[PDB]
RNA sequence: AUCGAGAGG
């Protein structure tokens, strides 16, 4: 486990990433200096030799070029010290160590491997920068992040491993997961905030850029689209011009809180035959979800339909947000003066309720509940108390909020943030807790030595009023900081634990294969299930199926 | 606790009924009492499950507890992965944790069990019993340095 | 001249401190609500004062501009970075023989500034320019 | 600008980190587990300056 | 005058010109100041030689401040680029050598300006290679300072460049740009609390176009035709030659691709 | 290549939505009664007033790329002041003898109900619309 | 390096959380991040 | 350590308007923003040229060779 | 032992190719191609040994078998003419 | 009644309406013996298992008997005429979807799925963090180390 | 370290040729004008002034990655109409504004007094 | 990096003339994404850029100290005092095209830090070179021009995708591969083989 | 090569 099932291997690179719109999905950014770096053995047939001859005649210090030559007796021929590098005669049944070039399959990997989409095959796309690129879309099952992290990159060396690489270990083939029976990549954050922003019904695209958006489809069948509005001004809608990344053949149908058929303000999907007809666009129907777009043309059209897919989105969208713009300020986070009034009117309200609950437990009215002390019902009581009192103002804050704020436009594109980022920072941040319960009294019956003794109060337990945007007392201040550590603490806790369970769950079931008669069995022959899965199916062809028997009455079901 | 029953006509319907929660288990006394459904009585300890409904009530009380653990984070995980789980541990007759002393004591070779943990006294007891093993394991291909029988090596390739 | 104490951790188990000095004025409206809300402390027998409660922090969180703006773990994630952001670190860099030294070219104090920099000689050493950024998406990169 | 508090040692500088400890001298009550045949302890950590 | 893009200049001086474009298609307002800041060719410091430097700056930090040193660029066109020369390294049609020398002879510390700059290659009479000094003073951009005892003695190749292979050859600095300062045309959904009119600030051009009629509805095919632009150059070449040669560099970009059309 | 349908129509009501360039619109013909229409107008081109009164037409024509209107000798089949191009996408039986048509513009959508319309209005993806003053 | 010089190590019920004690003669943000995390603090 | 040449944002010549900024600080006992308004820095990335600027040259030149 | 084997009548594996096997005769394929092998298809103009294989893969041509193994030790030998491929 | 099943049969409705055009006025050319027989047939096409001994064939029919249950929900004669108006050709195209797509759903020998198991549960385990029963991390750990000393057993009792 | 040399924004490297152009796969009257060593000061400005002639059906420019300096411009004409004479009536129109500007804004700073 | 935890590798550079601008010609020395806003709560960034606004307009310093009673609302009163919009927005135009941005930009200056982490200190490879002597294994590090690890975790991961012939030659052709020399009376390498 | 320290995800 350190030296063997484990090693140090050859023909390996790492670096730091960054992402690229305008790469394809199973594509990867490859520096020239890891591509001039990493070879591949090339036997020369009729077909390569006279490319091979012009690589090794370029020579090991430009990228399309070679670095070593194996003869058939054995010896190499270092090509950046040698005679014979302008005048080597290349015979059938010699090796040529060529550079990485363009689509060539390569293992893409991200360091914490607690899964197969962890290790991904992708295409070579070499490009003169030092960092890996990748498609946005790809991030999640890797769970990549641009902050500085660093991905690394294995190459084969024979054929049929890259025949392993490209026809099992591609990135379009692991799109469906057989964990969660779902597609695990979907469209990513500027995508996805600038889609929903396309589908509005105000959105509306002139001529110009309707051409633009149009040729920035790669594959195209060079047909415009008969335009929305005709008489006054010549428009497009863009679902009329989001629909040329969707192939023909596609149909999708969805429906949500209120959707009538003609769905008033635009809930729902439907699409059919390559073309959207009503639904703002959002992470329901384009993002990870089961049962979604992607899903759909993977299932129906195919890997590579739906890997090209993910790119024809991208390059429109990115164009379409590109001359749009959008942003974000500290005016998406304030409200209203009568709005933030009423807010604090319900934090005061909520603090006389806490007052009027502790004054009749300390005239020992209370009723105890059972199988709990008075002390646990009181502080259940409060605790409830101003979880109700943040939430309350967090939804006043959220009503309040306009449909041009930025932070709720990233909250309905299901871009980033929920809602109670929104209640944190506009309107009152909460109680912080600590192992489960309020602020201990870690002094003698009190917290902090600007309290007096004894104080159950809100504000003496660890109830932040104040929001981000209105600042933090210095009391406040500390109590956040004890619980934050509290949750940094819980997070390294958590990583280590999880790591242990990974590998243990892992080293139990490492046997655990299909045998050619769907018997589950291990090395012994043992059966853990006699059809896998109990019924003998992969996890990857299987969706959310509604079964019309279950349900109605057996008067409609005989109808 | 809210629950859904079908209503005479066939149409599901809210029954909301009384349940009871406890805060510990003697499960075996508590089933032989006037007044409950000893056929619906469930205990989130599926170990005393085991040792009292048998040991396929077993399976599903842990398949149960993972499922719970699982949803209430929100994740989804099919079925049959933590079905497989479920009847790996309860393949062997009893429950067998993942565990150094649990799954790792097996008949499951040598060199596979010495990769998990205890390793030197895992060799040393083979050494001792005279074990052999089949190195039809896949980390016993993996020392070995050699294709595996798994998915690509499950077979072997001849001509017509 | 007994203007000033020093407690430690078990003294001030015993002792009642004010916050701030405004604290100690008496009491008898119109309120600007864009302030925060500060509690009326009911406490009124204090021993001591605080100097200044921004005196909690340590020299890398007293950097962080607004901490009272942002959350916990932000703050303690930046005291992390603060410790490899380039910058000036000494006068004499070009006379000492340091196996590994980083100096910006043109450092920048900052354009927003906590009272508790001028003690600890960031305007004076600082390790960063004042970008000009702009939060907005733009190709996507 | 700077502040000293430093070693030299074969031209590296030195840092002696604090070490937090437990105080000596002091009478501390630990109330000992369930399955603990005592119940509770009182402990001093007992030193001489 | 003549027909097509119309110019009134509303102010104008030797570093700043204030005027409206008018009857002009967008995407030349565009391609003017991209190329106005881009590609219209500049002459600034591109090799130093140092041979004495006991200053506490690194010499590659002084080549980095003397590179963005504005030079006289008037006469650039009689200059050809050194790539294009057939000169071994630079000669004297393609490169302009300057020198400097500086010593610490003063007990208070002695400053080197650009003024400080000697020209050493033989001009050939034109316009070229000056340290432009709009300072009250006389003396240059403030390059280094010493102490007595120091000294600098290094030799400044400077070449002929456009600002797409480095800023340091940027002829001008901030191009000002507002069309349409009302938003008749709807190309923007303001940001506002209230009232957008209110909170988003009034700028000086709408005392230049009519206020919209909010009886009148919506032009739907009105365009973008009246530009306002504020063009300022930091002295390499005066304000007007900014861009006069910005359009006449766009016109001959145009013209490459009209005689590759021919030469295809 | 011909008209299939053509009505006269007072708006009911207009709703602005959570939008600023559409708004969607109700009317029923004063022409034959008890049959009406619900419609997505975009306002900013067209304003729709409410208790105004206009022409609704339908139109199969005047695939292939969008040419522009590049002449005047084009041969436009409108004077009319709003057009529009969409896709029927459900035909809806609310009752034997009655019928509602489901059309979709790019997103605008088209409601449009009674038992005129008995021999034309099949699912195609030609669709025009026609709003006259 | 200011940083540095003032920097408490904790070598090892509940250490590595910040306790209500460490009020003003603590920082209650400035700690290490992950593994040995609250044990390492800056007064 | 020492006065830019040019603004990064703007590529305004700041560098010989360092003397004269100090000298209207100084001699003309006059605030940061007037000195800037005076210098034609009026774009504010010109002005964070000049105003958060630490001349740290005076300090590197008091070290003796 | 001696002649575990299943004859050709009375096979229980499914006739449907995996794509593990696939794979596996792709790679062999490309592999012994590398190495100056004859080609069984009229090639139009491809030159990767991966699309040969799989243009000789859609097209039959390929004389290899499969031999599928059993946990009791025995096999089942499937060629690829007869193998779907899907 | 929503629950995860293999081929997915709306999408196949929709592209048999969309693929051969459907009117919803002019009858169907389906016998009632076509659409019976037919779909009696595909249950017993559809393959799992392929032995001929009495085991494997009833395990082959417990195999598919909650798809073959959703398949006679929804290829039911009147569902296939009054709702789908499907004709001749396009039922026997959705019989042939049916089984192909069947039959890509099935397994692959070979497959390790013990680790993709282990896998699957590991990875959302490792994005869990955060009513006073134990949850997440530590009940985890409960279960997998079987833990006999629980920290919160309790009994719902019905 | 591994970034390109800034010349490569402008300079034509070797064997690279200014423009290329390449017939349309299911286009009747359209091409495809590899623009090499080129941004969006020159597509841009092509491209709105060829939608500005009435015989032009489609002009769009696409710059595939804003590393490389090229762009790819099509065009698609009415029948009888060769693409490039509409281009090069485009840039001709472009030449002549661009004059005609010049002219006007050398009078208009001429007739200014500082 | 930024005062917040506001990370970030430079994913591509712009030119002025790409970039976005005002129209007082100024353009953003950086452009960081409003989707790492919300998630995080770091609105000191968002005060930040405003008060170094209304201090680089106003010529003196921002108090930005914790535990002040500086308001948002009396930062945004003193900027549109200095002509600009109360809360740090600015029209902005694009800049490929001099379209203006439909909506409009934060914008502002802000303290931005340089990293000690780059990427030609980081950047890897090896593909053949040095071996270990106890392991013939590759070397560890950069420093020592190694190779990257194949962890037992990327074992498991790679066992997943059932990528057999791929996962032995990682195991042996690029690493320490061996023949040894064994019997079948012991089964133990101790055979003394000359090849030759 | 051993031990140890700091740091990145
Ligand atoms: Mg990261
Ligand atoms: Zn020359
Ligand atoms: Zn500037
Ligand atoms: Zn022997």
């Amino acid at each position: 486990r350190g030296n063997l099932m484990g090693k140090r291997v050859d023909f390996s690179a790492r670096t730091v990433i960054s992402g690229d719109p305008n790469l394809e999905l199973d594509q990867v950014g490859v520096p020239k200096s890891i591509a001039k770096t990493l070879t591949y053995p090339e036997v020369v047939t009729p077909y390569n030799i006279d490319r091979l001859t012009q690589l090794v005649r370029n020579g090991p210090n430009e990228h399309p070029g070679a670095k070593y030559v194996i003869r058939d007796s054995g010896d190499r021929i270092d090509l950046r010290y040698s005679k014979r590098a302008g005048d080597i005669q290349l015979q059938y049944g010699w090796k040529v160590e060529r550079h990485i070039m363009d689509n060539d399959p390569v293992l893409f990997n991200r360091q914490p491997s607690l899964h197969k989409m962890s290790m991904m095959a992708h295409r070579v796309k070499v490009i003169p920068y030092s960092t890996f690129r990748l498609n946005l879309s790809v991030t999640s099952p890797y769970n990549a992040d641009f902050d500085g992290d660093e991905m690394n990159l294995h190459v084969p060396q024979s054929e049929e491993t890259r025949a392993e690489l490209s026809q099992l270990c591609a990135v379009p083939l692991q799109i469906v997961s057989p964990q969660s029976n779902k597609p695990c990549m979907g469209i990513v954050q500027d995508t996805l905030c600038g889609i929903r922003k396309l589908t509005l019904r105000d959105t509306f695209i002139e001529l110009d850029q309707v051409l633009n958006m149009l040729y920035w489809v790669p594959d195209w069948d060079g047909v415009i689209p008969t335009p929305a509005i005709i008489k006054p001004k010549p428009l497009w809608s863009g679902k009329q011009i989001l629909s040329v990344a969707i192939p023909n053949g596609i149909h999708l149908q969805r429906f949500d809180e209120g959707t009538t058929l003609l769905s008033p303000k635009d809930n729902g999907m439907l699409i059919i035959d390559g073309q959207i007809i009503f639904g703002v666009v959002e992470k329901k129907t384009v993002g990870s979800s089961n049962g979604g777009l992607i899903h759909v043309v993977t299932r129906e059209k195919g890997p590579q339909v739906c890997a090209k897919l993910f790119g024809n989105i991208q390059k429109v969208v990115n164009f379409w947000l590109l001359h749009n713009g959008f942003s974000t300020g500290i005016g998406d986070t304030i409200a209203d003066g009568p709005t933030m009034r009423e807010i604090t009117e319900t934090i005061a309200e909520a603090k006389k309720k806490v007052l009027d609950v502790t004054k009749e437990a300390q005239a020992n009215l209370l009723t105890a509940k059972h199988g709990m002390t008075l002390r646990e019902s009181f502080e259940d009581n409060v605790v409830r108390f101003l979880n109700e009192a943040r939430d309350k103002a967090g939804r006043l804050a959220e009503v309040n909020l306009k449909d041009l704020n930025n932070v709720k436009q990233m909250v309905m594109a299901g871009s980033k943030g929920s809602f109670i980022n929104i209640a944190q920072m506009s309107a009152c941040v909460g109680q912080q807790s600590v192992e489960g319960k309020r602020i201990a009294f870690g002094f003698v019956d009190r917290t902090l030595p600007h309290f007096s003794k004894d104080d159950y109060s809100p504000e003496s337990k660890g109830f932040v009023e104040n929001s981000y945007l209105r600042g933090l007392t210095p009391q406040e201040f500390f109590f956040h900081a004890m619980g934050g550590r509290e949750g940094l603490i819980d997070t390294a806790v958590k990583t280590a634990e999880t790591g242990y369970i990974q590998r243990r769950l892992v080293k139990a079931l490492e046997d655990i294969m299909v045998h050619y008669d769907n018997t589950t069995r291990n090395s012994l022959g043992n059966v853990i299930q006699f059809i896998y899965g109990e019924d003998g199916m992969d996890a990857a062809h299987i969706e959310k199926q509604s079964l019309d028997t279950i349900g109605g009455s057996d008067a409609a079901f005989e109808k | 606790y809210d629950r859904k029953v079908p209503s005479p006509t066939g149409e599901y319907v809210k029954e909301p009924e009384w349940v009871l929660e406890t805060d510990g288990v003697n499960l075996s006394e508590v089933m032989t009492v006037p007044g409950i459904d000893p056929t619906r009585i469930y205990t989130n300890s599926f170990i005393d499950i085991m040792e009292v409904l048998g040991i396929e009530a077993g399976r599903a009380a842990l398949y149960k507890e993972v499922y719970n653990v699982i949803a209430s984070d929100g994740s989804y995980v099919n079925y049959r992965h933590m079905a497989l789980l479920v009847d790996v541990m309860t393949t062997q007759g009893g429950l067998t944790s993942v565990t150094r002393h649990g799954f790792n004591r097996s008949n499951t070779g040598a060199l596979m069990r010495c990769s998990f943990e205890e390793t030197v006294e895992i060799l040393f007891e083979a050494g001792a019993s005279a074990e052999l093993d089949d190195c039809r394991g896949v980390s016993e291909n993996v020392i070995l340095g050699q294709m595996a029988p798994i998915g690509t090596g499950a077979f072997d390739v001849m001509i017509d | 001249e007994g203007l000033v104490e020093y407690i430690d951790a078990e003294e001030e188990e015993s002792i009642l401190i004010a916050m701030q000095p405004e604290d100690l004025e008496p009491a008898e409206l119109d309120v600007d609500p864009a302030k925060r809300i500060r509690v009326s402390h009911h406490a009124t027998t204090f021993t001591h004062c605080e100097i200044h409660p921004s005196m909690i922090l340590g020299v890398a969180a007293s950097i962080i501009p607004f901490p009272d703006h942002n959350q916990s773990p932000r703050n303690t994630y930046q005291s992390a970075m603060g410790k490899q952001a380039m910058g000036v670190f000494l006068t004499n860099y070009n006379v000492r023989m340091d196996t590994m030294a980083n100096i910006l070219y043109y450092p920048q104090k900052p354009l927003g500034t906590t009272r508790a920099m001028e003690y600890l000689k960031f305007r004076e050493l600082p390790a960063g320019q004042n970008a000009i950024v702009a939060i907005a998406c733009y190709s996507g990169y | 600008f700077d502040m000293g508090g430093y070693f030299i040692i074969n031209g590296s500088e030195k840092v002696l980190i604090a070490q937090e400890r437990s105080a000596g001298n002091i009478v501390q009550v630990f109330k000992k587990a369930a399955p603990s045949p005592i119940s509770h302890v009182a402990e001093i950590r007992s030193a001489l300056e | 005058s003549e027909e097509g893009p119309q110019v009134k200049i509303r102010e104008a001086s030797k570093d700043n010109v204030d005027f409206i474009l008018s009857n002009v298609d967008l995407a030349m307002a565009n391609s003017l100041r991209r190329v106005m800041i881009a590609e219209i060719p500049t002459l600034a410091i591109d090799s130093v030689e140092v041979e004495t430097n006991t200053t506490v700056l690194a010499d590659e930090f002084i080549a980095h401040r003397l590179g963005l040193i504005p030079l006289q660029s008037m006469d650039i066109e009689q200059l050809e680029y050194s790539r294009d020369c057939f000169c071994e390294d630079h000669c004297d049609k393609c490169s302009v050598v300057l020198t400097l020398q500086a010593f610490g002879e003063s007990e208070s510390t002695t400053n080197v300006y650009s003024k400080d700059l000697v020209i050493v290659s033989n001009l050939m009479g034109r316009n070229i290679g000056h340290p432009i000094i709009q300072d009250k003073e006389g003396n240059g951009v403030l390059i280094c300072k010493l102490r007595k005892g120091q000294e600098l003695k290094l030799t400044c190749v400077a070449k002929k460049g456009i600002a797409k292979e480095h800023a340091k050859w940027g002829p001008a600095a901030a191009i000002e740009f507002e069309y349409d300062p009302w938003n008749k045309l709807k190309h923007t959904d303001y940001w506002y609390e209230q009232d957008s009119a209110k909170e988003w600030p009034q700028s000086k051009n709408c005392e230049y176009e009519d206020p919209p009629n909010e009886g009148d509805p919506f032009d739907y095919k009105a365009q973008a035709d009246t530009f306002y632009m504020n063009v300022e150059s930091v002295g390499s070449i005066p304000v007007d030659q900014v861009v006069v040669r910005g359009i006449d560099t766009l016109q001959k970009k145009v013209a490459s691709i009209l005689l590759a059309l021919t030469q295809m | 290549s011909n008209t299939l349908f053509d009505d006269i129509f007072q708006v009911s009501e207009v709703d602005p939505g959570r939008y600023n360039k559409v708004c969607r619109i109700e009317a029923a013909s004063t022409t034959q009664d008890q049959c009406k229409l619900t419609l997505d107008i975009n306002v900013e081109l067209f304003p729709v007033a409410a208790q105004d009164s206009l022409t609704v037409t339908i139109a199969s024509s005047l695939t292939r790329s969008w040419r522009p209107p590049q002449a005047g000798d084009r041969s436009l089949a409108d004077d009319y002041d709003y057009v529009m191009y969409g896709t029927a996408y459900k035909f809806e039986e609310v009752s034997k003898d009655l019928i509602a048509v489901y059309y979709s513009f790019g997103g605008l959508l088209m409601r449009l109900e009674g038992n005129y319309r008995n021999l034309n209005n099949l699912k195609q993806e030609n669709a025009y619309l026609l709003i006259r003053r | 390096t200011l940083s540095h010089l003032r920097r408490t190590n904790t070598p090892i019920a509940k250490p590595r959380q910040l306790h209500n004690t460490h009020w003003g003669l603590v920082c209650p943000a400035e700690t290490p991040e992950g593994q040995a995390c609250g044990l390492v603090k800056n007064l | 350590m020492i006065v830019p040449v040019r603004c990064f944002s703007c590529g305004k010549v700041v560098g010989d308007k360092w003397e004269s900024y100090l000298n209207l600080l100084q001699e003309d006992e006059l605030d940061e923003g007037t000195a800037l308004s005076r210098l034609g820095l009026k774009r504010y990335c010109c002005r964070r040229m000049i105003l958060t600027h630490v001349d740290l040259i005076e300090k590197f030149l008091r070290y003796n060779p | 032992l001696k002649e575990k084997a299943i004859p050709k009548d009375q096979r229980a594996t499914t006739p449907y190719m995996t794509k593990y096997e696939r794979a596996r005769i792709l790679g062999t394929r490309a592999l012994q191609i590398s190495m100056n092998a004859p080609v069984f298809v009229d090639l139009e103009g491809e030159t990767d040994p991966l699309r040969i294989a799989m243009k000789e893969l859609a097209e039959k041509k390929i004389p290899l078998v499969i031999r599928r193994y059993l946990p009791d030790g025995s096999f089942e030998d499937w060629s690829v003419e007869e193998l779907i491929v899907d | 009644a929503n629950w995860p099943l293999p081929v997915n049969i709306r999408r196949i409705i929709q592209n048999a309406q969309q693929t051969f055009h459907i009117d919803h006025t002019k009858p169907s050319d389906l016998t009632i013996k076509d659409i019976v027989l037919g779909v009696k047939d595909l249950q017993e096409n559809l393959l799992v298992l392929r032995g001929k001994n009495e085991i494997i064939q009833n395990a082959q029919r417990d195999a598919v008997t909650l798809f073959c249950c959703l398949l006679r929900s929804r290829l039911a004669t009147r569902r296939v005429l009054q709702e789908y108006r499907l004709t001749k050709q396009a039922f026997d195209w959705v019989l042939s979807n049916i089984e192909a797509q069947f039959l890509r759903s099935v397994v692959h020998p070979g497959e390790m799925v013990g680790v993709l198991a282990a896998q699957s549960i590991g990875e959302p385990a490792t994005q869990m963090t955060l009513k006073k029963v134990t949850s997440g991390v530590p009940r985890l750990k409960e279960i997998l180390n079987v833990a006999k000393n629980m920290k919160t057993p309790s009994l719902t009792v019905y | 370290m591994n970034a390109p040399d800034r010349f490569e924004l402008f300079l034509l490297g070797e064997g690279e040729s200014k423009l290329k152009i390449d017939p349309d796969t299911k286009a009747p009257n359209a091409v495809v004008i590899t623009f090499e060593k080129e941004d969006h000061t020159l597509g841009n400005l092509i491209r709105a002034e060829l939608l500005n002639d009435r015989k032009v059906l489609f002009a769009a420019y696409k710059v595939e990655h804003p590393f490389f300096a090229r762009f790819k411009l099509r065009i698609q004409t009415t029948e009888g109409y060769d693409p490039k004479d509409a281009l090069k009536n485009a840039c001709n129109s472009i030449i002549n504004k661009l004059g005609a500007l010049k002219t006007n804004f050398e009078t208009e700073w001429n007739l200014q007094t500082l | 990096a930024s005062r917040h935890g506001q990370k970030g590798t430079i994913g591509i550079t712009y030119r002025r003339e790409d970039m976005p601008f005002t129209a007082e010609g100024i353009v953003p020395d950086l452009i960081i994404n409003p989707h790492a806003i919300p998630s995080r709560m770091t609105v000191a960034h968002l005060i930040e850029c405003l008060l170094s606004k209304v201090a680089a307009l106003s010529g003196n310093e921002g108090d930005a100290s914790p535990f002040t009673d500086i308001t948002v609302e009396g930062i945004s009163k003193l900027l549109r005092e200095h002509g600009y919009q109360s809360r740090g927005f600015e029209v902005m135009y694009n800049g490929h095209t001099g379209k203006k941005l439909m909506a409009q930009i934060f914008f502002g200056p802000t303290y931005y830090q340089r990293l000690r982490h780059m990427v030609d200190d980081k950047i890897h490879a090896r593909a053949r070179g040095p071996m270990q002597v106890l392991t013939r294994q590759p070397v560890e590090g950069r420093s020592r021009d190694g190779g990257l690890r194949f962890g037992e975790m990327e074992r498991d991961c790679m066992i997943a995708h059932g990528a057999a012939s791929f996962l032995k030659e990682r195991l042996m052709e690029a690493s320490d591969a061996f023949r040894v020399h064994i019997c079948g009376i012991c089964g133990l390498m101790t055979v003394i083989a000359k090849l030759n």
